[PDB]
RNA sequence: ACGAUAGUUACCUGGUUGAUUCUGCUAGUCAUAUGCUUGUCUCAAAUGACAAUAAAUACUGAUACAGGGCUCUUUCGGGUCUUGUAAUUGGAAUGAGUACAAUUUAAAUCCCUUAACGAGGAACAAUUGGAGGGCAAGUCUGGUGCCAGCAGCCGCGGUAAUUCCAGCUCCAAUAGCGUAUAUU
């Protein structure tokens, strides 16, 4: 889903995941740090 | 919280039947209600996984 | 695809959609955090 | 430019009835006329004499967006002659004629306006090119032709209406064979100005999903227009025909 | 600790 | 780790400890 | 070492003063003897134009070395106070 | 016949203000023919056809454009306004504002062209 | 990261600044503004200081006129963005207007003491005009192209 | 009423293994030292890069000529169309600086007014890191001949001689940044 349009932000928290959406270019990755929570890719925070 | 739609019928799918379909159907059903009772269709129709 | 400027995203504006996953959702509220409130909190930003 | 007279070949597009125009310096897309020899809108036609009567049109992809579309490379558009084709949003009949032209003396076209003048110019292209009928009424109202339509294949759209998707998906429900073939056009500013096209393109989608189809390809006609999505997808199964 | 650091530097 | 247990404390069975740090913990987090 | 930063140390001998290949790190190495503890070590210079420079009992400044020999731990950063660096780009002079 | 009438409440107002802003920012074509060129060169965003003008065939044949194209037009009743309002010394019957990729006036645009889309 | 430098990269190109020390300014300040429309939106309607700080806060913004008109919402004064900003930024208001021909034009004109808002000279680039302020956007008098002395060029080719 | 008069009307199938496919392969410290660089304006911890504020090092054309320019999943493959040049010319704008005066002030300086000068690069002289490519009648080392490796200001001549990749390429930051250690 996020390959075909390419407008999320995708939550999660595994590593695996994240290295596979890492992988695909302009996706925001989300996850909790314990304290609150902790964005990855995306330049207008 | 979910409400689910199940059949009746375990297999007898919906729909409008051609004359040989549902005739191959009622053939298998009452030829179950004589053999039900074979040991060996007996437990393929009783084993169900739980 | 459409709006992609070399591995940057223009067309990501709030009300930012998020999607959430299973594991993320099972740590946050292992984690006693407001979904929303904490989204809305990280992002400073709309969210759906 | 591709001033006229200039000596160039026909060779067949990859989908059926179109073809492609090369020659020269230019490179360009065409359809077999069906009334030959008569311009619709002082269009350029393309002649041949084949060993007289055989004649081609060209599109302009800046004017049209089936047009447009084509050139960006879709799959398929699912209006292969012989196949009835419903039309939406009958602007004056341009792009009409061409799908005419491509739904050829055994196909249909069943084309919809709603305002009066260009349904004029919409007629005097009907009573020219015998397979299109036209219908001018409203196609917010699909029981306003419900007698006069029957079960066509292939939807286009193009209409310039924010409930687009609810009414492709009644004029679908009224008018598509399962297994129904659709396009559709988007103008992301004529949907949702403030949002992101790309996101606009997303909610269409969705609609149109709740509404029961199934889309199978999607692409911004980019360098023919700005902002714009063409969409194809199908009515109720995954498979296109049957 | 910084001040021990620092004083190491001196 | 279980999803059910607050994290103020331990739990035993249907026992939860909290010791006066944590409750006083608290009590630096409402003032 | 220790906790500074940085090391004070005195030249003992540029060995690898016999070096075959130019930017070979025996030829890069140095044994320092740092002061304060007397301790005898050894350091790289990053460049052997700058090995050129370096002469014995100077007192040298040094730190540490992160990123065909592992394991010499520090580099040498100032000679008689001044920056090896400024010295390689020919910025100033070295005092004597 | 000139059924996309716009209406007294402010509307009129609204689009004359936001056509002195597109005089200004040198975003207006002007006149029938430059109007007729803007449209069949598809880069209006939107346009305004008056509705006092002697005999308005002129601003009936431009909807025709208008319907070809798919742009919202909008009629105004008085082409002297027009006139006053892009700044000309001549009263002006037809007018196409057309479209930027960076500008705010666009976001003026689409409010109006939202309007008008709620009038037709 | 890659989006981070693209993103950048595209602004200060689409509004020719001078770095990355500008652009993170620019950023610096909307996380404090959207922070703190963040916290208008924790708390809730009918809170007399929800009320007043929030119709204070959107009457700045519109007034410094980065915020259409249209919208008065605390949504979407947390939707606000850098595009807006920078097209805010005094030197894209003096491209937009077409006083120079490109944007570093412009720049080297606000540099050089060419232009003025309103009544007075403005050197920096990066000033916050107004939207009752934009009208009033004009070459110097003492600039050749207001008036008065023909220029140092002009001067030396006409000796 | 037709319906199991002893529910045994039970149980009679709890599920190895293997294959294939699709994923997977550090950054902050008001933290100390130190290095490098510093043209303008305000500002100031102890004059001032300790900070903090704003922003120069240039803007726009024309013409000529060349045909590649880029990209990338899948790479002796694909995807996309105007791009360049140590090219030839034309235009303008000038703020640092130079500075008559006037003014400020206990006397001065600074601020605000101010006549006049003040751009063609070889200059009015941007920096700091990182990565890379190209090389000899040169050197050094290894070996079942020409290969390879590291390397290389050192070359036959030649210092008023040379005019060389003629200023190689790319990434980052940019008037600030690097490195060490402690780290977090």
């Amino acid at each position: 889903r996020v390959q075909k349009h390419r407008i999320y932000i995708v939550a999660t928290n595994d590593r695996d995941l994240k290295r596979r959406i890492r992988k695909i270019p302009g996706v925001p990755i989300m996850s909790v740090q314990k304290g609150k929570y902790a964005i990855e890719r995306l330049p207008g925070a | 919280g979910n409400v689910r739609l199940w059949r009746a019928n375990a297999s007898e799918r919906s729909g409008v039947k051609a004359t040989r379909q549902r005739q191959a159907l009622e053939y298998n059903n009452a030829l179950l209600d004589r053999y039900g009772h074979l040991p060996e269709i007996r437990r393929i129709r009783r084993h169900r996984h739980l | 695809p459409s709006s992609m400027f070399f591995e940057h995203n223009e067309a990501l504006v709030p009300p930012y959609n998020v999607l959430v996953d299973t594991n993320f959702l099972s740590r946050t509220v292992g984690a006693k955090l407001p979904l929303l409130e904490s989204a809305m909190d990280c992002l400073y930003a709309s969210v759906n | 430019g591709a001033k006229a007279g200039k000596k160039v070949i026909v060779e067949p597009h990859r989908h059926k009835g179109v073809f492609v125009a090369r020659g020269g310096k230019e490179d360009l897309l065409c359809t077999a006329n069906l009334v030959p020899g008569e311009s619709v809108y002082g269009e350029k036609r393309i002649s041949v004499e084949t060993p007289t009567k055989t004649e081609y049109r060209i599109w302009n992809p800046f004017r049209s967006k089936l047009a447009a579309g084509i050139l960006g490379g879709l799959e398929t558009i699912y209006m292969k002659p012989g196949s009835k084709v419903l039309y939406l949003g009958a602007a004056s009949g341009t792009s009409v004629s061409h799908v005419a032209d491509i739904v050829g003396p055994t196909g249909a076209v069943y084309a919809v306006e709603f305002s009066h003048r260009s349904g004029r110019d919409l007629i005097n292209m009907a009573t020219r090119r015998t397979n299109v009928i036209p219908i001018v009424e409203d196609a917010r109202k699909p029981m306003a032709y419900r007698m006069l339509v029957p079960m066509v294949d292939v939807i286009f759209a193009d209409v310039a209406q924010p409930d687009q998707a609810r009414i492709v998906g009644i004029n679908a429900r009224l008018f598509l064979k399962q297994g129904g073939g659709l396009l559709i056009s988007i103008k992301a500013s004529c949907i949702d100005s403030t949002a992101p096209p790309e996101q606009v393109f997303a909610s269409e989608v969705q609609k149109l999903r709740e509404d029961k189809f199934f889309p199978k390809e999607q692409l911004t006609l980019e360098p023919y227009e700005r902002d714009h999505a063409m969409v194809s997808c199908v009515y109720l199964q995954k498979e296109f025909e049957g | 600790a910084r001040q021990a650091a620092r004083s190491h530097d001196i | 780790r279980p999803v059910d247990l607050p994290a103020v404390g331990r739990m035993r069975g249907a026992e939860l400890r909290i010791s006066a740090k944590e409750a006083a913990a608290i009590a630096r987090e409402v003032r | 070492f220790g906790g500074s930063s940085h090391a004070k140390g005195i030249v003992l001998e540029k060995v690898g003063v016999e070096a075959k290949q130019p930017n070979s790190a025996i030829r890069k190495c140095v044994r320092v003897q740092l002061i304060k503890n007397g301790k005898k070590v050894t350091a790289f210079v990053p460049n052997d134009g700058c090995l050129n420079f370096v002469d014995e009992n100077d007192e040298v400044l040094l730190a540490g070395f992160g990123r065909d020999i592992p394991g010499v731990r520090f580099k040498v950063v100032k000679v008689s106070g001044v920056g090896l660096l400024a010295l390689w780009k020919e910025k100033k002079e070295k005092p004597r | 016949a000139a059924w996309p009438k716009a209406e007294d409440p402010a509307l009129v107002q609204e689009l004359l203000d936001c056509v002195q802003q597109a005089s200004h920012y040198r975003q207006l074509k002007k006149g029938a023919n430059e109007t007729t060129k803007s449209v069949n060169r598809g880069t209006s965003e939107l346009v305004i056809l008056a509705a006092d003008t002697q005999p308005l065939s002129i601003v009936l044949h431009i909807p025709l454009i208008c319907e070809e194209k798919n742009v919202p037009y909008v009629y105004v009743p008085s082409k002297v306004a027009l006139g006053r309002a892009c700044g000309v010394s001549r009263a002006v019957i037809a007018v196409s504002l057309t479209s930027n990729e960076a500008s705010d006036l666009n976001s003026k645009i689409r409010a109006l062209r939202d309007k008008v889309e709620r009038l037709a | 990261e890659a989006a981070r430098l693209d993103s950048e990269l595209k602004l200060v190109g689409e509004y020719g600044l001078r770095n990355k020390r500008e652009v993170w300014r620019v950023l610096l300040t909307l996380s404090k503004i959207r922070r703190a429309a963040r916290i208008l939106l924790t708390l809730d309607e009918k809170d007399p200081k929800r009320l007043f700080e929030g119709n204070a806060l959107i009457r700045r913004l519109v007034r410094i006129g980065v915020l259409d008109e249209s919208r008065m919402k605390l949504d979407y004064v947390l939707a606000l963005k850098a595009e807006d900003f920078l097209e805010r930024r005094l030197q894209t208001l003096v491209y937009k207007l077409g006083l120079a021909k490109s944007i570093h034009h412009a720049r080297v004109l606000i540099r050089q003491r060419h232009i003025r808002v309103g009544k007075q000279i403005v050197n920096v680039p990066s000033f916050m005009v107004r939207l009752d302020s934009q009208k009033h956007i004009d070459f110097a008098l003492t600039s050749p192209f207001g008036g008065g002395r023909p220029g140092r060029v002009r001067r030396k080719k006409a000796k």
